[PDB]
C-alpha cells in the first residue's frame, strides 16, 4: 500500500498518451506501483479546470486509465484549481464535483488535488467564510474527500510544500500548523524535501515535517526535473535519499525529465533504491541502469557512461565530466608556454571521446531515444569542439600570434546575453 | 518553478 | 520554373507527416511550390540511405507525397550517401538507384543528391578510378539523373557549398571549377551563400558564383535554421537577400527552424518576398498567425504579444527593436548604480512585466501544438526577465545554470563577443 513510482507534473509539452502505455510497462517490469497524472501544461489538468473532456478526450482517458488496470500501475488523476477558484462559493465547488465524477467514470478511482504555486491570499468574498488561506483549502479537499466515498487514495499537494516554502519556517507556520489539524487522516499530504529541487533529503527533515503534517508525506520528488533550464538534463542516480525514509514515507513519486526517453535512469535506479528498503549505493544502480538501458539502443557501455557524466545530477556533474572541468581549469590557469603540454593532448583526447558518443549515438537504431537527447548532446559535443579549439589554440601559440564568424561561435542569443550581464 |  | 519553398534539411528530430501535410496547405495558401526532403537525422536518408523502407513506411511516404501532388507542391525526395559510401563499387550505386526506384513508385518525380559536410578525402580504391573529389561526385551525380530519364527536377548540394567553404576562394575553386563544367546542363546547384548562414547575399556574389559553376544557382536558405543551437529561435522576417537576387537564381529554399510551429513568419515572409520591407513583412505575417492562437471553448493573446515574441527571437544577427531596446536600458542601469534614472528603471520594470504577461497569455492559447512547439524558449526568456526585472531593484531598495555545457561555457573568453 506504500506508493512509489512516476508523477507526469513538470511544466511543457506533457507525455502522448503512447509514451505513457510505454511508461506503465517499464514501471512494472521494475515493480513500481503509482502514477500521478499532473502535466502543468495540459490546459485541463490546471490552466482550465473547471472544462468537461471532449469526445476524443474522453477516449483518449479511457484507454489510459485501462492500461494502466491491464498493467496493475495505479492511476491518480490531479487537478489544479489553485489560482482561480473562489472557495467560498458552492457552484465553484460544484463544477469541481462535475469534472471528478466525468474521469471516475473514465475507470479511475485515485484523486488528487494540487494547490502548489499559488498567490497567498483570497479574494474578498472568501476572507469571510474561513478565516484563514490554509482554511479554505481544507474545506473543499475534505467536502471533495468525502463525495467519492472517500477513495483508496487521494493526495494533498500544500502551497507550502516543502521547506523553503514554509513561512515563517518549516515547524512554526500557522498554514501548515492548520492542515495537520483540520485535514482528514484519509487524505495524504505531499512535499518535496527542504526545498523545490532537494539535493538530499535528511532523515531528520521527515520526522520534523511529519509532526506539523501529522502524517508520513508522500514525496514529490525534483531530483530529475529539467523543466526550469533548457540547457538541463539529468541522468545521474536516484541519490541523497536514504534508504532509512521508506520506513517513514506513504510514498515516492519522482517528477523527471520532460524528454520521456531520458527518464530511464532516473525511474530505475528509484526502483533499485525502493527494492532495497520495502542499504543501497548510486555507483552501482547507475552501472545496473546503463548496462540495461544499452540494450535498448555503435554505441558502448563507456559512451553511456560519458554521457550520463555529462548529464548528471542538478548539484553534481558526473566523474568523467567533473575530471574534464577541473583539467580544463588547471589548463587555462597555468599558461606557461612542463607537463602541460602533456595533459592538453590527454584533455583533447577526451574531447574526442564526447564527439565518439555522440557520432555513435547518432548512428543508432533507436531513434525514439535518439530524438528526446538530440539537442542535448549536440550542444554538449559543440561546446566540446570550441573547448578543444581552444586547447589547441593555446598550445599552437609560443609559435603564432594568430588571434581567436559564423552565428554558433557567439551563443544564446538575446537569453544568453542579458545572463551573461548578471554578477 | 511558478506562478502567474 | 523559379523554384520557392522550404527544405526540412536541419539536424535533430524531423517533423512528422502530419506536420508536413500541414507545410503543403500552407506553402500552397501562400502560392510558393516546392518542399526539399532532406532532413539529416531521419534514418534512411543520410545515416543508413542503404535501407529500403518498409511495408509501413511505404504507406506512410506513399500517402504523403500524394498529398504533395493534392496542394500542388513539387516533392523532391534527397538523399545523403557522401558519408561512407565507396564511389567505384557498383553495388553501392545499384544501392542508390534501388532506392531511388523505390520512392519513384510511391509516386515520385523529382531528386537532389547531397555532398554538404562530409570529408574531402576518398578510400584508396576510389583514389584511382576518380581524378579528384569533384570529379567522383559528378559522375554518380549523372548516372543516377539519366537513369531516371532525365528527371524535371534534379538537385545536386555540392561540399563546398557556401563562400567560406571554398579553397582558397570561390572563382578559383578546383572542386567548384569541376562541377561547373562536367556536371549535366539540366541539374541545379544548391548554394548558402557567403556563409553557410548568410548574414546577407550579395548580388556581386551570386555572379561570382555562377560564373565558376555556368548556372544560377538554388539557394538553401539557413537564415532561419536554428538546429544550432539550443536557446537560439528565429521568427524575425526574411531579410539581407535583395529581390535583385530573384532573376539570378533558381530557386530559395528556406531551412527553418526545428519546431514546426515557429516557422509561421519564417515561411510567410518568404512568399511575400517572393512577390519588399522587411518591417511591413513582419506585420503583416504577425497579423495573420494572431488568428491561430485563441483561447479554448469554454462551458463553465495580443499583436502587441507576437512582436514582442518576435523581437526577442529574431534573426541570426539581429535582435528586433524591442529586444534591442531593453538590453540598452538594461545596460545603462547596471552602468549607472539627478533621480532620472528612477524613472528609467520604472520604465523597464514594465518591460519586463510585458515578458511574463506574453508567456502568460501565450500559456492560455487554445492552440497547444504552437504552444509546446516554442514553450522552453518562451519560459527562458522569462525566467531571466523576472531574474534581471528582480536585479535591477537589488540597486533600487542558478549557479550550476546551463549544467556543464553553460559551465564550459564561461571559461571561454570568446562569448559575449555580441553584447
Ligand atoms: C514547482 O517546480 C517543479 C520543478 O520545476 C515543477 O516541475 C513542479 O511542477 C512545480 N510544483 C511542484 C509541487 O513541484
Ligand atoms: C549545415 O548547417 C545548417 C545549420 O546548422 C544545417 O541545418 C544544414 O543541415 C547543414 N547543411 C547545409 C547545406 O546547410
Amino acid at each position: 500500500h506504500f506508493l512509489c513510482g512516476v508523477v507526469e507534473g513538470f511544466y511543457g509539452r506533457p507525455w502522448v498518451m503512447e509514451q505513457r502505455k510505454e511508461l506503465f510497462r517499464r514501471l512494472q517490469k521494475w515493480e513500481l506501483n503509482t502514477y500521478l497524472y499532473a502535466p502543468k501544461d495540459d490546459y485541463k489538468h490546471r490552466m482550465f479546470w473547471r472544462e468537461m473532456y471532449s469526445v476524443e478526450e474522453a477516449e483518449q482517458l479511457m484507454t489510459l486509465i485501462s492500461a494502466a488496470r491491464e498493467y496493475e500501475i495505479e492511476f491518480i488523476y490531479a487537478i489544479s484549481p489553485g489560482l482561480d477558484i473562489t472557495f467560498s462559493n458552492p457552484k465553484e465547488v460544484s463544477t469541481l464535483k462535475r469534472k471528478l465524477d466525468q474521469v471516475s467514470q473514465f475507470g479511475c478511482r485515485s484523486f488528487a488535488l494540487l494547490f502548489d504555486n499559488i498567490d497567498h491570499n483570497m479574494c474578498a468574498a472568501d476572507k469571510e467564510v474561513f478565516s484563514s488561506f490554509a482554511h479554505a483549502q481544507v474545506s473543499i479537499t475534505n467536502e471533495i474527500y468525502q463525495y467519492l466515498g472517500e477513495p483508496e487514495t487521494f493526495l494533498f499537494c500544500p502551497t507550502e510544500y516543502c521547506g523553503t516554502f514554509c513561512y515563517p519556517n518549516v515547524s512554526q507556520s500557522p498554514y501548515l500548523r492548520t492542515v495537520g489539524e483540520k485535514l482528514l487522516p484519509g487524505i495524504e499530504v505531499l512535499w518535496t524535501g527542504p526545498k523545490v529541487v532537494s539535493k538530499e533529503i535528511p532523515v531528520e527533515s521527515i520526522e520534523e515535517v511529519s509532526k506539523i503534517i501529522k502524517r508520513a508525506p508522500v514525496i514529490w520528488d525534483n531530483i530529475h526535473a529539467n523543466d526550469y533550464d533548457q540547457k538541463r538534463l539529468f541522468l545521474g542516480p536516484y541519490k541523497g535519499r536514504s534508504t532509512e525514509l521508506i520506513p517513514r514515507l506513504k510514498g515516492v513519486l519522482t517528477n523527471p525529465n520532460c524528454e520521456f526517453e531520458a527518464n530511464y535512469v532516473a525511474i530505475h535506479t528509484l526502483a533499485t533504491w525502493y527494492k532495497s528498503n520495502m542499504l543501497y549505493s548510486p555507483q552501482m544502480a547507475l552501472k545496473l541502469a546503463l548496462t540495461e538501458w544499452l540494450q535498448e539502443f555503435s554505441v558502448t557501455l563507456e559512451d553511456l557512461q560519458l554521457l550520463a557524466d555529462l548529464f548528471y545530477l542538478p548539484y553534481e556533474h558526473g566523474p568523467k565530466g567533473a575530471q574534464m572541468l577541473r583539467e580544463f581549469q588547471w589548463l587555462r590557469a597555468n599558461s606557461s608556454v612542463e607537463e602541460w603540454r602533456s595533459r592538453a593532448a590527454k584533455f583533447e583526447e577526451m574531447c574526442g571521446l564526447v564527439m565518439g558518443m555522440f557520432t555513435r549515438l547518432s548512428n543508432c537504431a533507436n531513434r525514439t531515444i535518439l530524438y528526446d537527447m538530440y539537442s542535448y548532446v549536440w550542444d554538449i559535443k559543440s561546446i566540446m569542439s570550441m573547448v578543444k579549439s581552444f586547447v589547441q589554440w593555446l598550445g599552437c601559440r609560443s609559435h603564432s600570434s594568430a588571434q581567436f564568424q559564423e552565428p554558433w561561435a557567439f551563443r544564446g542569443g538575446l537569453a544568453g546575453e542579458f545572463q551573461r550581464l548578471l554578477p | 518553478t511558478l506562478s502567474p
